[PDB]
RNA sequence: GAAUUUGGACAAACUUGGUCAUUUAGAGGAACUAAAAGUCGUAACAAGGUUUCCGUAGGUGAACCUGCGGAAGGAUCAUUA
RNA sequence: GCGGUAAUUCCAGCUCCAAUAGCGUAUAUUAAAGUUGUUGCAGUUAAAAAGCUCGUAGUUGAACUUUGGGCCCGGUUGGCCG
RNA sequence: GGAUAGUGGCCUACCAUGGUUUCAACGGGUAACGGGGAAUAAGGGUUCGAUUCCGGAGAGGGAGCCUGAGAAACGGCUACCACAUCCAAGGAAGGCAGCAGGCGCGCAAAUUACCCAAUCCUAAUUCAGGGAGGUAGUGACAAUAAAUAACGAUACAGGGCCC
């Protein structure tokens, strides 16, 4: 929390019979690092 | 109700102009902390990442490009901390150069900064074991605004064509840890140097959460006043940054401890600590009074079977009517049918090898026990429990046990951490006598004998940190724990491991568990840290109310840095409700097979032992349930029923559980 | 993860050819040396 | 021929109330949420209603009946001329 | 869409496919969209013919008034010859 | 009639009672400068056009004016409004939507570099001057071209071509 996050669009349609809703955004960046690169252990995260 | 809206050109333009005027005002207010004429203190720390590199030189460049030869010459003589006012941009910098022989001194230096400059070598590649760890650890504990700068670039070929190569490779190395930046600046050129100086002066430094929410003063002058023969008042002249200090709250000082305040004066009024004083005692005497209702004081000595009465059989009563038959020499059977009435390097090496072996053993075979024939299983597990579902049944936190630590009552039992944290931080913000940007004399009470270790504020950094409410009071804390990169080595859950959160460092024998959320808040006790995933480390240690990042390490004298960096993470929770059950698995081989009844072998060795564990469920790693029926032989063989059909390649197992208690922690110095 | 500073260029199983070459490879993986498996052209089979 | 002065057109801007429209910091109060927890009400209680609709009127009630006028969007056997 | 000891459908490796010094993702927009329809939609029952007629602007509006025949002039392609 | 370089309700007197409007006036909206043009479609269209040429408008917001053939000019002046600088507290200066550069803002955009050699402009003028313009730096905005391998022998391994 308190982390800067770059968001984009995301197309998950929500469903009715199970009360799943449709968020419309996916995190693309955290704290200036690409979510992907972190996940690839390619780049590391400056934690402040 | 209310009519609708039809915003005109004018309305729009205005709402805009107002939004932006407000934005601008707020920005000016937030950029007034560095009015470089009277009220500013931009802390820049110089961190070279290469052995064969001089920090004094890096400063020399930055201030020679300010065209001030005097301020350079006056610093060579004797100093390491400087108060440099630049007139070009009108700014008050404070430069700090660390003792590059002490790792922890580097961390302490940077962790107070508003800016971290990184020196990079054009000649020497950064060390994998030292400088790299500087990068990562700084990064984990917290960094404000950082910069990547070079000095050694002229040491390579004289033609720029080759220098720019080194520069760019350094840029791509530096980008890896610090993607916020893409330009490693070259001080050799006047332009880049003038530009980095420019930034340090002008650019506003970002915020590091935990340090900014409790306030901090970097000390310029430290004097001492004798009051009593055995203790006096440390006086500290320094500018306050962050949230500020209150006279009542305690102050931490690194490698010295937590102390309480006596007086504070401002020179930009006088405030003295009164009756609302935070006290210098860990286990508050009110904590003893908070845990008064001891709920379960169960006596495991008054048990004929395993404690599992909630889901098991019924209290079987065995009224023993023993009479003695007097035929000389006679079995217990005949007697049962005569009187029947009806109405230092070697040590470490050997031990460490054994720990690796036990850990890999713990991966291949999790929590299994090996019972011997001579071993009375009952006694050996008499204190244990035998719950069916570990996350459903009713463990409790308030249970009294001789194994429980004496202090357990005297602990700070915060109900809710998320809310208490916010409330107390708002209190501290509102009740702040001394705000950021104030110059302060700080009069702290202090035991005389420690004055010997205190150095000079100009050759060594002297930082003064603020504490919040009850932060001196111990509690049951849960940390998030993740292994450091390239660290395969084993780490058991009882060995001393130093932990740095905030600026405070406490040696800790932490209990490792998996933070998997449970409806009854009961988590498996993991003897050794999991090699892949984030885990949880629980122990009795002073509270932290800003969720500081934590660094886990074990001081190793041999390495350059006198520290082995084990793992990292965060201060998660001030919670006692977390209980930890040491599991204990009993293993047995399914001997013989009948179409519904399976005879099981080598899990006990007495029939009475089998009686004792009747109710306890049997699970097979093939993923199948079952229960015991009755004892076959006088050797502990036991018949059993199950869910599916099991072969001789399966393992029948029992799960028994015990309460595991957090352990007391002591501060760590030097 | 971390390639050290020595990215300074100036002063395992066999690799796959790049560019043109690779296409060539495919042209013979599919048309010069045809592999007819079970009455179909099978791409990426294990044991069959 | 400078300072200065009479009256004009041009006319920024100011003061004042009044008026809508917003930005705000505060206080008044009201209402909604649950990866919150348990408590009763009926959960952990049992069924009953089943031509279906339209406009309209009323009654209410926890729902649903009911008056008047419409519609089939409702299942034509049998005899005979 | 699809399951759980045995999973081609999830996770990791191996393999393979596509475009390749480039490739993915987000928003916008055009095509797809004959789902804006002048070209070119639909309107009994799928969304949709106003309860009904009158009526001004508007759009729209039957047929008919030198056809038919005779003469001459000179062009530009195409053939049979050159 | 006055004013203007000049027609003209442009303004001033005096007369009239007109002028626009369902063929959509008037008002409101535009995250609207207009065009040459751009993207995409078989066609017909739909959607872009702040931006290299043309035309217009502005130089923090308004208004006023000197000089001059030409300005209601802001790298001219004056005042008020908004900001903001130096002061020795009397005063004095200020407009980067020119080139670079900084802050802020944000999803979002480069060097405080070299030169009049081209292009052309200005001047009393062949010479002077020109961040107009040109040259390099940064930059995976785009667009073009196209390295990352070509052979051979050998053997093993097979198929096919004729004896
Ligand atoms: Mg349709
Ligand atoms: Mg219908
Ligand atoms: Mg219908
Ligand atoms: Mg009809
Ligand atoms: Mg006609
Ligand atoms: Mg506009
Ligand atoms: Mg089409
Ligand atoms: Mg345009
Ligand atoms: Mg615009
Ligand atoms: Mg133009
Ligand atoms: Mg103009
Ligand atoms: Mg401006
Ligand atoms: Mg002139
Ligand atoms: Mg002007
Ligand atoms: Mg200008
Ligand atoms: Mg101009
Ligand atoms: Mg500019
Ligand atoms: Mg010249
Ligand atoms: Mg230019
Ligand atoms: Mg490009």
């Amino acid at each position: 929390e308190n982390d800067e996050v770059l968001l984009a669009g995301f197309g998950r349609k929500g469903k009715a019979k199970g009360d799943i809703p449709g968020v419309r955004f996916k995190v693309v960046k955290v704290s200036g690092v690409s979510l992907l690169a972190l996940w690839k252990e390619k780049k590391e995260k400056p934690r402040s | 109700g209310k009519p609708d809206k039809q915003v005109s050109k004018l309305q729009r333009k205005n709402k805009a102009k107002q939004l932006r005027a407000q934005r601008i005002l707020d920005s000016i207010e937030n950029r007034k902390l560095f009015e470089g004429k009277n009220g500013a203190a931009k802390i820049i720390t110089i961190v070279p990442l290469v052995n064969d590199l001089d920090p004094l030189d890096i400063l020399y460049k930055l201030l020679k490009c300010a065209d001030d030869e005097g301020i350079m010459v006056q610093e060579v003589d004797s100093k390491r901390i400087f108060n440099v006012h630049i007139k070009k941009f009108k700014s008050n910098l404070k430069i700090i150069i660390p003792d590059m022989t002490n790792f922890l001194n580097i961390l302490d230096c940077a962790k107070v900064a508003d800016f971290v400059v990184f020196g990079l070598s054009g000649v020497q590649e950064v060390d994998e074991e030292f400088g790299e760890q500087i990068i990562r650890a700084l990064e984990l504990q917290g960094i404000a605004s950082y910069i990547g700068v070079i000095s050694n670039l002229s040491a390579v070929h004289e033609k720029e064509k080759f220098q720019l190569d080194v520069k760019q490779s350094l840029e791509s190395y530096f980008k890896h840890f610090f993607p916020s930046e893409e330009r490693v600046y070259n001080l050799e050129k006047n332009s880049d140097a003038l530009n980095v100086l420019r930034t340090l002066c002008q650019r506003l430094p970002r915020s590091i959460n935990w340090r900014d929410n409790r306030g901090y003063v970097v000390a310029d002058f430290v004097d001492f006043v004798e009051t009593s023969p055995d203790s006096g008042d440390l006086v500290i002249e320094g500018t306050v940054r962050g949230i500020g200090f209150n006279a009542n709250r305690l102050v931490h000082i690194p490698d010295f401890g937590d102390f309480q305040l006596n007086k504070i004066e401002k020179i930009s009024t006088v405030f003295e600590s009164n009756m609302n004083r935070d006290t210098l005692d860990e286990y508050a005497p009110e904590g003893t009074e908070d845990w008064s209702d001891y709920d379960e004081d169960f006596e495991y000595d008054g048990l004929t079977t395993a404690r599992y009465d909630d889901h098991g059989f019924l209290p079987g009563r065995e009224q023993t009517s023993k009479k003695a038959a007097v035929p000389k020499g006679t079995s217990d059977y005949q007697a049962k049918w005569y009187l029947d009435d009806v109405i230092s390097p070697e040590e470490e090496e050997r031990q460490l090898r054994e720990f690796r072996d036990m850990e890999k053993e713990d991966r291949e075979f999790p929590d299994e026990i090996e019972l011997e024939p001579s071993e009375s299983a009952i006694e050996r597990l008499k204190r244990y429990r035998g719950l069916k579902n570990l996350y459903n049944c009713d463990w409790q936190v308030d249970e009294k046990d001789p194994s429980s630590p004496a202090e357990w009552k005297r602990l700070l039992r915060i109900g809710n951490y998320k809310n208490t944290k916010n409330r107390i931080i708002k209190e501290t913000k509102n009740e702040a006598q001394a705000i950021a940007g104030d110059r302060i004399r700080m009069f702290i009470r202090f035991p005389k004998f420690l004055l010997e270790k205190i150095q000079d504020p100009k050759q060594l950094l002297f930082a003064v940190y603020g504490l919040l409410l009850h932060e001196h009071k111990n509690a049951v804390v849960n940390f998030s724990l993740q292994r450091w990169e390239q660290y395969d080595k084993p780490v058991p859950s009882q060995e001393p491991i130093v932990v740095q959160y905030g600026v405070r460092r406490y040696t800790i024998q932490p209990l490792f568990s998996q933070g998997s959320n449970s409806p009854n808040n009961v988590h498996k006790y993991e003897r050794f840290l999991h090699p892949d995933t984030v885990s949880v480390a629980t122990c009795i240690a002073p509270v932290d109310f800003t969720q500081s990042p934590a660094i886990f390490f074990k001081p190793s004298p041999t390495d350059a840095k006198n520290i082995e960096l084990i793992g990292h993470g965060t201060f998660l929770n001030a919670d006692h409700s977390r209980i930890l059950a040491k599991r204990a698995i009993l293993t047995g081989h399914p001997f013989r097979f009948h179409k519904t009844v399976v005879t099981v072998r080598y899990m006990f060795f007495r029939p009475e032992d089998v009686e004792w564990f009747k109710s306890i469920p049997l699970f097979t790693k093939s993923g199948r349930s079952g229960f015991i029926k009755e004892s076959l032989g006088t050797h502990g063989y036991f018949k059993a029923t199950f869910d599916g059909k099991l072969s001789a390649q399966d393992v029948v197992a029992m799960s028994l559980y015990k309460r595991m208690w957090p352990m007391p922690s002591l501060p760590w110095n030097g | 993860m971390a390639k050290v500073h020595g990215s300074l260029a100036r002063a395992e199983k066999p690799k796959k050819p790049k560019g043109r070459a690779y296409k060539r490879l495919l042209y013979t993986r599919r048309f010069v040396n045809v592999t007819l498996v079970n009455g179909k052209r099978r791409m990426n089979p294990g044991p069959s």
